């Protein structure tokens, strides 16, 4: 057995690990006082669950996670909160004020002197593991701490854990739910300064998420709580492969292997089936051909974007629930039959499959209805370069005129970083439509 | 109100879309760069598809189907008949074509191959070698020996297309002249496919002749062909445009048929085979912001009646006469349909 | 078409479906990027004292 | 995260004890300084203007200066005067006669060592200090003049924290002396190197709106107090209850000012107050209408860099989104295209006192030259004839002080005519 430590940077890291951290308890049976009256293994044991959760002789079950953030107000909801009891105070850190949605804020100025902390509650965490396999570093594109601080603790990562891989959950800001009008100048900052650091990284688009809320939960206007239940639900069914018993993807290292034949190129689109309002009294449970198909629509995408104006470089299927081969491999014929599934010359057509019996499980009183079959697709195709170009744009339109780069540079930044970071960005552009577009 | 921004001020037909929408009153224009828009009358070549859709509280709408490029372009479009079980390498009504690389870089030895089968039994074999780097009436050759075919498409840099040449075209008289029939087809957002009721042709002021391939204005009917080189321009009608009015009384007249039976109806099943094959790749059915788009489909007809399709243009322009109607009803069913104010089309059903 | 490395177990299964083959910075240098934007911050913010006591 | 409030000279103070007595009422805190409001929502973030004493007393983090002790009598004689910090009264004896020079220069200096003490006192209590709050005229003597000064000293002490301002701006419309567009170009020069948000609060403004729209023949300051109050409470609604959008200083000024010195914000209110609440899209379309602007500039005569609404009350928050979108898209002319997604909105459940639902509107917009330009052609009359100069240069000022101050204020307006036009 080999343990992940989960790492949550501000706000937005925070508040959708809570939702994970919510959601893996029910999934596992864990009570909010951490017992787990299943596992009979008192104090210890090498079980699939145990690579998310070590064990006190008290019969206790403590995530290994870490929260951080630069300001104390959204980490003291955690210690006051239902699941208080489940993670221990070294686990929490908080500084006294944040990063002001200043990437360079989050990086230089504050992130200089908490970093040290961090990298030591972090290396207490690893000297509990037998054989860490590495990191899933939860944060927002947008925010100061989310952007500035990730990308130097990944930095850091890297130098202090060489051999271990690092995967991204990062939230892409949307202006129907974003907080400041920098949010581009943060992304760009901080995937330029991560982007080597990163094995992985599941990017979702917060306008895609919300979407999906309102359409199809019916949610009239999504809060960030409708939106980290749905998000922590494609998370969980990422993360099920570490947690459960299975073939596929049993480590950190198998998710680079299966996903990201280019190394740059390591942002694989996740879509997901189906999202049911719980609202709804009378539902038809849809099928594992419907599930499958939903998975080739970009309104069931966490990025939205068009997959049929690009390349596959991989792609996988996560089925939860009651699914047999035979129904997805006659689904996937069907499916190839009549959409646009272009892959790379040099990769061959195909799916790898994982299938765990075990349902989803719903938050009870929550916005999703619980369902016989769920699936989660993550495919690396060329399409999500679509969400580069956006972002780029928008950075390149305030850029040209220097707004509100003085405040940046005020935090000890070199302006020569941001063309520096732009530069960087346009490469990654340009090796996506290389790969993707004849 | 609505608003659009234009992004192509070469275009002759969406300049007038655009007076058209200001004279409502109920649209307003912006510059070009602002993206609070509901209409994108959008550039020709790498029209940024991937920034649309993605404006919180604006419905947005481009005058474009990403992916159509499939459609027009000589080289795809032979690639995309030969491969779509749909369209199928037995295609009837698409002339045999091949796809020809340059030799400083394929199809080559493929076309030899059936050029050899020609020339073993008597049969015609002339041929056209043409590409898309081919603006108006020039890169074009018309051989009957395969050799000066290749030999010169090696001459240019960019890939060509080697297609049968139609021997036996019908021919208009008095004149006895080759023409093309140009047809405005308009796929709005719900991929309704429109066939505008009026086509034209573009007709040769010059009288065929199969003995001079040399001579290339008998033989293309492309209108700045004829307004150059040829010396009977606006001789037998205006501009050498034969509308379809007059077009059908002749088929009447001289052949004892009608332009709906004779060769409408294999030009409609043509236009919907080609647009039904790319739906499911440029549908944007479900997707976050909706196309429409006007295509010009160009066609030949054999002595026999039989229509063959020459290819498909992605931005296309208008007759002179031609273009109130037809912009009218580009504003009433692509635009309108979508964002609705305070038939001259023929719809194509499947 | 082809299935490949179908493993079951009490959980679930997983299964390979192919259709069709094919055809860093030391602790020191980030130690050094930290103390140049921290000396450039006391600079600006010595520029401004100066500026004050005038 | 606490803000430490200044108010000074007879302005300064007027308007800071009605935004006091307004929010303590928004906070359920009474004269006394006791708690008795129904919901939690009004003590999550009380210390961010409010200290705690034993008896759950609470305690502004108010000082209040002046050169003169009359309008500070008035204050503790005032509704929620005993509500104040006794020792947070800080008073000389002199005035400073409506005069920047000895606000700034003699006057003030002997008093501003002792305001810095209660400053420091305020500070040294703060778990984590965001910056300052400053009310004032600029058309006086003690608020301009010695507010200006303090303003230097405060950063020159805590160089690290967000100053901000609420500055009236004079106008001959209400005036009190024909030298105010002196003592208010002096003002602006340091307004404009020493705070990082200053909320442009026009006594023009403030009169044709209590004239013209809420037909009130013989405005008085009790009446432009009035919109100042409302508007003051408005845009402090993100820093005072729980929320996501500019819920701090710094977080504003990152949000509103893309270059440091067009710091100066246009504020908006609706409905404009003196029986039935107004629709969503009623609010929306009064917020953006330069009737309900306190600065007196047309925003169709320049564009918005920034902006930021607050809706207060309970209403559909699907319906603002609707309507905010709406005001943009179908007036995008007026948004810079070179800012995207410019506009941020807010929205907070508790209405302010007597109505169900409001509205407060922040401009950056570059229109707000307007206001510089007025004063600067007032400047400029009176400084060509060095009329009344001599009142300063008695002081120990040069002309050269002025005339460096009119520079800096027409570069601030050419400035914003850059901007415009990009
Ligand atoms: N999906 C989701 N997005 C969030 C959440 N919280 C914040 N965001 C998004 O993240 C961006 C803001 O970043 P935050 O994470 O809140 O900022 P931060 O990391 O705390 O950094 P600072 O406050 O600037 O120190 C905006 O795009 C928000 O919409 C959340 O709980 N869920
Ligand atoms: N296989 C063929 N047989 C007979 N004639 C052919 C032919 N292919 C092309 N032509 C003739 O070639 C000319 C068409 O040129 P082409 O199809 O390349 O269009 P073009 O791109 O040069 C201008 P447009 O886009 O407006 O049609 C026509 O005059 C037509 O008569
Ligand atoms: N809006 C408003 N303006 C005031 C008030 N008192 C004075 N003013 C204005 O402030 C300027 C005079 O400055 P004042 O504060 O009285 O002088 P100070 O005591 O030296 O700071 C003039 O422009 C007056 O119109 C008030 O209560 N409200
Ligand atoms: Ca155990
Ligand atoms: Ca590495
Ligand atoms: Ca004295
Ligand atoms: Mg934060
Ligand atoms: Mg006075």
């Amino acid at each position: 057995m080999r343990e992940c430590i989960s790492i949550h940077v501000g706000q937005a890291g925070v508040q959708i690990g809570n939702a994970c951290w919510e959601l893996y308890c029910l999934e596992h049976g864990i009570q909010p006082d951490g017992q787990m009256p299943s596992d009979k293994t008192i104090g210890g044991g090498d079980d699939s669950f145990n690579t998310f959760f070590s064990e006190t002789g008290a019969g206790k079950h403590v995530p290994r996670a870490v929260f951080v953030d630069l300001e104390p107000t959204v980490i003291d909801e955690v210690r006051t909160g239902t699941y208080r009891q489940l993670f221990h105070p070294e686990q929490l850190i908080t500084g006294k004020e944040d990063a002001a949605n200043n990437y360079a804020r989050g990086h230089y100025t504050i992130g200089k002197e908490i970093i040290d902390l961090v990298l030591d509650r972090i290396r207490k965490l690893a000297d509990q593991c037998t054989g860490l396999q590495g990191f899933l570093v939860f944060h927002s594109f947008g925010g100061g701490t989310g952007s500035g601080f990730t990308s130097l603790l990944m930095e850091r990562l890297s130098v202090d854990y060489g051999k271990k891989s690092k995967l991204e959950f990062s939230i892409y800001p949307a202006p129907q739910v974003s907080t400041a009008v920098v949010e581009p100048y943060n992304s760009i900052l901080t995937t330029h300064t991560t982007l080597e650091h990163s094995d992985c990284a599941f990017m979702v688009d917060n306008e895609a998420i919300y979407d999906i809320c309102r359409r199809n939960l019916d949610i009239e206007r999504p809060t960030y709580t409708n939106l980290n239940r749905l998000i922590s639900q494609i998370v969980s069914s990422i993360t099920a492969s570490l947690r459960f018993d299975g073939a596929l993807n049993v480590d950190l290292t198998e998710f680079q292997t299966n996903l990201v034949p280019y190394p740059r190129i390591h942002f694989p689109l996740a879509t997901y089936a189906p999202v049911i309002s719980a609202e709804k009294a009378y539902h038809e449970q849809l099928s594992v051909a419907e599930i499958t198909n939903a998975c080739f629509e970009p309104a069931n995408q966490m990025v939205k974007c068009d997959p049929r104006h690009g390349k596959y470089m991989a792609c996988c299927l996560l089925y939860r629930g009651d699914v047999v081969p035979k129904d997805v491999n006659a689904a996937i014929a069907t499916i190839k039959t009549k959409r646009s599934i272009q892959f790379v010359d040099w990769c061959p057509t195909g799916f790898k499959v994982g299938i765990n019996y075990q349902p989803p499980t719903v938050v009870p009183g929550g916005d999703l209805a619980k369902v016989q079959r769920a699936v989660c697709m993550l495919s690396n195709t060329t399409a999500i370069a679509e969400a580069w170009a956006r972002l780029d744009h928008k950075f390149d339109l305030m850029y040209a005129k220097r707004a509100f780069v003085h405040w940046y540079v005020g935090e000890g930044m070199e302006e020569g970083e941001f063309s520096e970071a732009r530069e960087d960005m346009a490469a990654l552009e340009k090796d996506y439509e290389e790969v993707g577009v004849d | 109100m609505y608003t659009f921004v234009v992004r192509d001020e070469n275009s002759s037909v969406y300049a007038e879309v655009s007076r058209l929408l200001l004279a409502t009153g109920q649209w307003k224009r912006l510059r070009k760069d602002n993206p609070r828009f509901n209409l994108m009358l959008g550039e020709r070549n790498r029209l940024p598809f991937g920034r649309l859709g993605h404006e919180p509280g604006l419905v947005q709408l481009v005058n474009y189907y990403r992916g159509a490029d499939k459609l027009c372009r000589k080289a795809s479009l032979v690639k995309l008949i030969k491969t779509s079980p749909e369209l199928s390498e037995s295609c009837t009504w698409f002339p045999e074509s091949y796809v020809i690389y340059p030799t400083n870089l394929d199809e080559r030895e493929v076309f030899l191959a059936a050029y050899n089968r020609r020339r073993e039994g008597r049969e015609g074999n002339v041929w056209i070698a043409k590409s898309s780097a081919g603006a108006k009436g020039e890169g074009i050759l018309i051989s009957s020996e395969a050799s000066e075919l290749l030999d010169f498409i090696d001459e240019q840099g960019q890939v060509h297309v080697i297609q049968k040449y139609l021997e036996k075209p019908l021919l208009l008289e008095p004149g006895h002249r080759k023409f093309d029939i140009r047809s405005w087809v308009l796929v709005d957002h719900l991929y309704n496919i429109y066939l505008y009721r009026e086509g034209v042709l573009r007709t040769s002021s010059e009288p065929y002749n199969s003995a001079n391939f040399q001579d290339k204005t008998c033989h293309l009917t492309n209108h700045c062909i004829q307004k150059e080189y040829s010396k009977n321009y606006g001789r037998y009608e205006e501009g050498n445009e034969m509308f379809f009015e007059e077009f059908n009384q002749y088929l009447m007249d001289a052949l004892n048929t009608t332009l709906e039976n004779s060769i409408l109806l294999q030009i409609k099943h043509i236009i919907r085979s080609c647009l039904m094959c790319i739906e499911p790749a440029i549908s944007t059915k479900h997707l976050h912001y909706q196309s429409f788009q006007l295509f010009g489909f160009d066609f030949m007809v054999d002595e026999e009646l039989k229509v063959w399709l020459i290819e498909v243009n992605g931005a296309p322009a208008c007759a002179q006469k031609l273009y109130a109607e037809l912009c009218q009803g580009i504003v009433d069913v692509a635009i309108s349909s979508v964002f609705p104010l305070a038939s001259i089309f023929i719809k194509l059903h499947h | 078409m082809e299935v490949i490395e179908l493993n079951k177990c009490t959980s679930g299964q997983s299964f390979e479906v192919i259709l069709k083959p094919p055809s860093d910075p030391s602790l020191e240098e980030i130690q050094k990027k930290l103390e140049a934007a921290e000396e450039r911050r006391k600079y600006q913010e010595a520029e401004l004292l100066k500026h004050l006591a005038e | 995260r606490e803000i430490v409030h200044i108010q000074a000279g007879q302005c300064g103070n007027q308007i800071g004890a009605k935004f006091w007595e307004v929010i303590s009422d928004e906070h359920g805190i009474d004269p006394t300084g006791s708690y008795h409001g129904d919901s939690d929502l009004q003590l999550e973030r009380i210390n961010v203007y409010y200290n705690e004493a034993t008896g759950n007393k609470y305690v502004p983090r108010a000082i209040l200066v002046d050169l003169e002790p009359g309008t500070m009598d008035s204050v503790r004689s005032g509704p929620f005067g005993q509500i104040f910090r006794p020792d947070n009264f800080v008073f000389g004896q002199s005035g400073a006669g409506n005069n920047w020079a000895k606000g700034h220069y003699t006057e003030g200096a002997e008093l501003v060592d002792s305001v810095l003490d209660v400053v420091r006192k305020e500070s040294e209590s703060c778990d984590c200090l965001q910056g300052f709050q400053l009310t004032h005229s600029l058309g006086g003597g003690t608020g301009s003049g010695m507010g200006t000064l303090l303003i230097s000293k405060i950063r020159e002490e805590y160089p690290d924290r967000i100053m901000n301002t609420f500055s009236v701006m004079p106008s001959p419309k209400v005036s009190d002396t024909v030298v105010e567009p002196y003592n208010a170009t002096l003002s602006v020069h340091q307004l404009v190197e020493n705070t990082d948000e200053t909320y442009c609060i026009d006594n023009e403004a403030l009169y044709d709106i209590c004239f013209r729209t809420l037909k009130l023949t013989t405005p008085t300051y009790g009446d432009l107090n009035h919109l100042v109050s409302a508007t003051m409470s408005g845009v402090t609604t993100c820093l005072r209850f729980p929320g996501q959008l500019n819920a701090d200083l710094r977080k504003l000024a990152v949000n509103m000012v893309p270059f440091p010195r067009l710091h100066f914000f246009m504020p908006g209110f609706a409905p404009l107050t003196s029986y039935r609440a107004l629709t969503v899209p009623e609010l929306t379309q009064q917020m953006f209408d330069s009737k309900n602007m306190m600065a007196a500039c047309d925003p169709r005569h320049g564009r918005y860099l920034t902006v930021a609404a607050i809706f207060r009350g309970r209403m559909s928050m699907k319906e603002v989104d609707e309507q905010m979108l709406n005001v943009q898209n179908k007036n995008s002319s007026y948004f810079v295209e070179w800012i995207p997604n410019n506009v941020k909105t807010a929205v907070c459940d508790i209405p302010p006192r007597g109505l169900k639902m409001s509205a407060t509107f922040i401009g950056n917009s570059t229109a707000i030259q307007e206001l510089f330009k007025r004063i600067s052609e007032q400047f400029t009359a009176m400084f060509r004839r060095k009329a009344f100069l001599h009142w300063y240069t008695g002081e120990g000022m040069d002309e050269m002080e002025f005339t460096e101050a009119e520079s800096n204020m027409n570069d601030l307006v050419s400035e914003y005519q850059q901007y415009q036009d990009a």
